[PDB]
RNA sequence: AACAGUGGUAGGAGAGCGUUCUAAGGGCUGUGAAGCCAGACCGGAAGGACUGGUGGAGCGCUUAGAAGUGAGAAUGCCGGU
RNA sequence: UAUCCUUGGGAGUCAGACUGCGAGUGAUAAGAUCCGUAGUCGAAAGGGAAACAGCCCAGACCGCCAGCUAAGGUCCCAAAG
RNA sequence: GACCGAUAGUGAACCAGUACCGUGAGGGAAAGGUGAAAAGCACCCCGGAAGGGGAGUGAAAGAGAUCCUGAAACCGUGUGCCUACAAGUAGUCAGAGCCCGUUAACGGGUGAUGGCGUGCCUUUUGUAGAAUGAACCGGCGAGUUACGAUCCCGUGCAAGGUUAAGCAGAAGAUGCGGAGCCGCAGCGAAAGCGAGUCUGAAUAGGGCGCAUGAGUACGUGGUCGUAGACCCGAAACCAGGUGA
RNA sequence: GGAACGAGGUAGAUGAAGAGGUCUGGAAAGGCCCGCCAUAGGAGGUAACAGCCCUGUAGUCAAAACUUCGUUCUCUCCUGA
């Protein structure tokens, strides 16, 4: 059978022109009384999954183009 | 296709075997314990090709030994000796004169006694 | 060639390794999976992306955005690719799509703006970048949306 | 390249040019090696299969309790360490076929025709027509041409009098155009192709 | 050729031996095949020959291909003792 | 002196042990326990410590009935005062 | 038929769902081969017979009914060397004596005596281990296959690469089949814009991209996913039946 | 519901070519030297491995009776802009 696509994580990353993951990040969700403005600034841009998980989770998004 | 054991097994354990002419009851017969005393062996007798170089060497030396105390000299002296007066002749070669030729044997101790006795 | 003297290409096949065939081959006894645990067990592991309890990398992570159903997505072509065409010639997408610079025409076909163009062409297409419509009627042709 | 056109006689009518884009092309071997293989492999037919501890007859209970009895735990007579037990493993019904590029499949047999007309294994006939069907007949005709061991004889059309007079000759296969193939060339040593035949595997090749 | 190096568990990598089957070439065999039984032969290893005895009809070799392809251990299964 | 870094393929490992040195816990006990640091073992055969994974000396590709040394030794067992 | 060849292949090559086991439902074996032809050993001898020894048949009886071949364990007979003062993981290295004569080799067999030396496996920090497994011999007995994903390698073509089902055809190769799939364009949640795009008030900065480019089809190999998924092993759970 | 016809199924028929010579051998189908048939060089058997020894095979034929399908005829039924 075809490998199924984990759709949780299709619903999180995106694959960026290098084959990169783009993710968002944590901690953006509520409390936000408890951050400083710095913080709420750079957590509401997104990021690249790292190397280690990267690997680890690869194979999960291999049918997303 | 299938394969069938055949007859590999057998011609391998043969051969094990055949290397275990001579051991005693089982050890001759048996593929197990045959087989586990020819692998024994190879890690004797390969122990034993470097022991064989310290048991020869030991007793060359013993010999030399006893044919230097009978020139008045013990064996330490006489390769001392030896080594001053630039005799590279070896100790399977010393103890074969000390056995098969003793006056060659006394004429070299007695080159050795003279630089001694300088 | 003869059948009785075949020869593969230098490094076109590989034998397979066959593990639990004896010491000597490096993977006899545990074959590879070292000794004792989840790992070792037949059918043994745990599921892609598990973390032994720790929240998984997904899980951790937000949702974003939605599908749209309306999303059009066109064939785009170059303005490099409109150069290998013929002076003269009007490039409609039924053209493009026989002589296959094109595979497929999902909602329609757009013009960019990326590379060179030196060949007066009677471009129709669905959508122009600002770019491309420049870039085509620069070169004296014309640039209908179609 | 030109070579001599025969006619059934054998004697030579002078010569003809084969066109150099199918039997001038420089044999790619490793297509060839490919070729082969993935024909022989579609030959296959693939019909073996073993019984697995599920498929053998029986063995539902535990032959005996799992502690007291001083026996190996056991869970079926139909184990695999069991005489008589499930096969693990083993062969199952499969499919050998797989398809090359159809670029690859005109590049090997272009490669083995041009190797045909290296060797001088090429015969081109003005024409084969046989009478009736009958043995004796095709068989002088390959003493004729010096066809000594095996050869493939490749017709335009469908040669019902040639088809039936060289079917019971060992080594001797008639084809049609259209039937060639990698490993029907490379098997016969030599290559009888009438002229009509030519221009048809040239027509879809060229 | 010179120089240097060459212990090894888990594990990674490479090169091979051997078994069954297929294809293609080339062979062996009732003047004795396979198997079996000896031997003091050969190769760096897996292994391969040669000779003789038994046996009484099938079997190697070269290249390639495909695997039910290699056992000393599982209180393994079965048989024999 | 000949490593190092980047990317990618495949791993195994998460029970460690002792010895010396610097500390904690303990009683300035433990072949105890927990860290730092170096070594050996693990995964290391050979020589010495009578025997003796972890101590001392020293790293086995293979042959030699050759030589020089290490720790440790040289009256006899048992090579050498 | 690059399926099995009598522990295999159906449980069952054979009087097998039989024998046997169970109250019953039910479970469930072992067991093939004389020879080309019975020409199946007339007759004689020992014996109550069995079983032998001759003689005949036959190519062969060392093919004589569990009758092709006949391995190992195991059980014996004969004897070339050794063995009754010796402490043995049974060998190995040294080594007389005695006895042989080979695939002719700085040979073979035996071994007084000397040195060294606590099996194999598994599991362990560590096992000669008084931890585990194996009475012995033989056979059988464990990373495989399908379909997907990814990487390396090989080949074909290359800004392109490739067909799927299906139709013709030897259950084939091949021809046709361009639907579809991947790549050449990315950015953004999206509208959308596009070698840029998103964020932002911003020709600012920054993110992801481009300039700094190779993909694709097929094959081999490594690994992964889904399948029993390297093999063996629970106590149990559930469903339908069989038993007072 | 019934006919006529065609092609099949359920038994069969016919069917080419060497005891060729010679060599071992218990026995040739094997070896050697020669032929011949082939729309037949599928296969099994025959005293060792047979296209030409047997049953067969390719090819061409064959059905009293039963049965399957097909095509015509009979038969039956029928207004739609
Ligand atoms: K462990
Ligand atoms: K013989
Ligand atoms: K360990
Ligand atoms: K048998
Ligand atoms: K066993
Ligand atoms: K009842
Ligand atoms: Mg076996
Ligand atoms: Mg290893
Ligand atoms: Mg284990
Ligand atoms: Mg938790
Ligand atoms: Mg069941
Ligand atoms: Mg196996
Ligand atoms: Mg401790
Ligand atoms: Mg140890
Ligand atoms: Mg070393
Ligand atoms: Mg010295
Ligand atoms: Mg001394
Ligand atoms: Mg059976
Ligand atoms: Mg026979
Ligand atoms: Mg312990
Ligand atoms: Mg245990
Ligand atoms: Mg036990
Ligand atoms: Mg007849
Ligand atoms: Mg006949
Ligand atoms: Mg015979």
């Amino acid at each position: 059978p075809k490998m199924k696509t984990h759709r949780g994580s299709a619903k999180r990353f995106k694959k960026t022109g290098s084959g990169k993951l783009k993710r968002s990040h944590a901690y953006t969700s509520h409390l936000f009384a408890n951050k400083s403005q710095k913080q709420k600034r750079k957590l509401r841009k997104s990021a690249v999954v790292s190397a280690g998980d990267f690997k680890r989770i690869k194979q999960m998004l291999a049918n997303i183009k | 296709p299938r394969v069938k054991g055949g007859t590999v097994t057998r011609k391998r354990r043969k051969k094990v075997l055949k290397l275990a002419k001579g051991y005693f009851g089982s050890k001759h017969t048996l593929y197990k314990v045959a087989n586990q005393q020819v692998m024994k062996s190879g890690n004797y007798a390969f122990r034993d090709r470097r022991q064989k170089k310290r048991d020869f060497r030991k007793l060359w030396i013993t010999r030399i030994n006893a044919a230097a105390r009978m020139n008045g000299l013990s064996y330490s002296r006489l390769m001392h000796g030896l080594k001053l007066s630039g005799i590279e002749v070896n100790r399977k070669m010393l103890a074969d004169l000390a056995v098969n030729d003793l006056t060659a044997f006394n004429q070299l101790a007695d080159a050795a006694k003279a630089q001694l006795n300088k | 060639m003869k059948l009785h003297e075949l020869k593969p290409s230098e490094g076109s096949r590989k034998t397979r390794n066959r593990v639990g065939r004896g010491i000597g081959s490096g993977n006899g006894k545990t074959a590879g999976k070292g000794h004792k645990g989840q790992n070792a067990r037949s059918g043994g592991g745990v599921r892609p992306g598990f973390e032994g309890g720790q929240m998984p990398l997904f899980q951790r992570l937000p949702k974003r955005g939605f599908t749209n159903i309306n999303r059009k997505e066109y064939a785009v072509v170059n303005l490099d690719k409109l150069n290998g065409f013929a002076e003269g010639t009007e490039v409609t997408p039924e053209l493009l799509l026989e002589t296959g610079v094109i595979s497929k025409l999902n909602a329609g076909v757009k013009i960019l703006g990326n590379g060179k163009l030196e060949k007066k062409l009677t471009v129709k297409a669905n959508k122009f970048s600002a770019s491309a419509k420049e870039a085509v009627e620069a070169a004296g042709g014309t640039a209908e949306v179609i | 390249p030109k070579v001599a056109l025969y006619n059934q006689n054998g004697s030579t009518a002078g010569d003809i040019e084969l066109n150099a884009s199918v039997f001038g092309i420089e044999p790619n071997e490793s297509v060839v090696f490919d070729a082969i293989l993935m024909q022989r492999a579609s030959l296959r037919q693939g019909t073996h299969k073993v019984k697995n501890r599920s498929e053998v007859r029986g063995g539902g209970r535990k032959p005996w309790r799992q502690k007291g009895t001083g026996r190996a735990r056991q869970g079926s007579i139909r184990s695999p360490q069991w005489r008589g037990g499930g096969v693990v493993f083993g062969p199952t019904p499969r499919s050998y076929s797989y398809k090359l590029p159809k670029k690859v499949r005109r590049l090997a047999i272009k490669s083995v025709l041009s190797s045909k007309v290296i060797d001088n294994n090429i015969i081109v006939l003005e024409d084969l027509t046989l009478d009736t069907a009958k043995t004796k007949e095709m068989a002088a005709i390959l003493k004729g041409l010096s066809v000594e061991k095996k050869a493939l004889i490749v017709t335009a059309d469908a040669n019902e009098a040639v088809a039936l007079s060289a079917r019971n000759i060992p080594g001797v296969t008639v084809v049609e155009a259209n039937g060639i193939n990698v490993l029907d060339v490379v098997n016969h040593e030599k290559l009888l192709i009438t002229k009509a035949a030519v221009e048809k595997v040239e027509e879809v090749l060229a």
